[PDB]
């Protein structure tokens, strides 16, 4: 059994979740947004 | 074999000035999206002064907006990549 997909789990690295895509890809789609 | 002086050139002058038909490519590129390059930067255990700033308004501005969510060609970040290596 692989472990990917999972998202991260380590909220002491600060406060939020490291999770892989968020703000950096969330906005790298958000340029959907037509002008 | 030869003259030698032959001061001449290929009678081909096919200038052929077509626009950017960009259209079904085939070169070296694979499709990759946002966070799939933090594989990328992974896979080369380089590394020394990158910047992670520069990619996001290099690849942001880049972005295809798809279904597939993002996809940009990895000419982009590696042209993006190597231009930032100091």
């Amino acid at each position: 059994n692989l472990d990917s997909n999972m998202f991260s789990n380590d909220f002491n690295f600060e406060n939020q979740f490291d999770e892989q895509v968020s703000e950096f890809c969330s906005k790298m789609n958000q340029v959907c947004g037509t002008r | 074999n030869g003259s030698s002086l032959q001061n001449a050139d290929k009678i081909n002058n096919g200038n052929d000035n077509d626009n950017d038909n960009d259209v079904v490519p085939s070169k070296e590129g694979s499709l990759l999206r946002c966070s799939e390059i933090w594989d990328r930067i992974t896979t080369h255990p380089k590394y020394s002064d990158i910047d992670v700033d520069g990619l996001c308004s290099e690849l942001m501005a880049k972005a295809k907006c798809s279904e597939r969510g993002v996809v940009i060609n990895a000419e982009d970040v590696q042209l993006a990549l190597n231009k930032h290596m100091n």
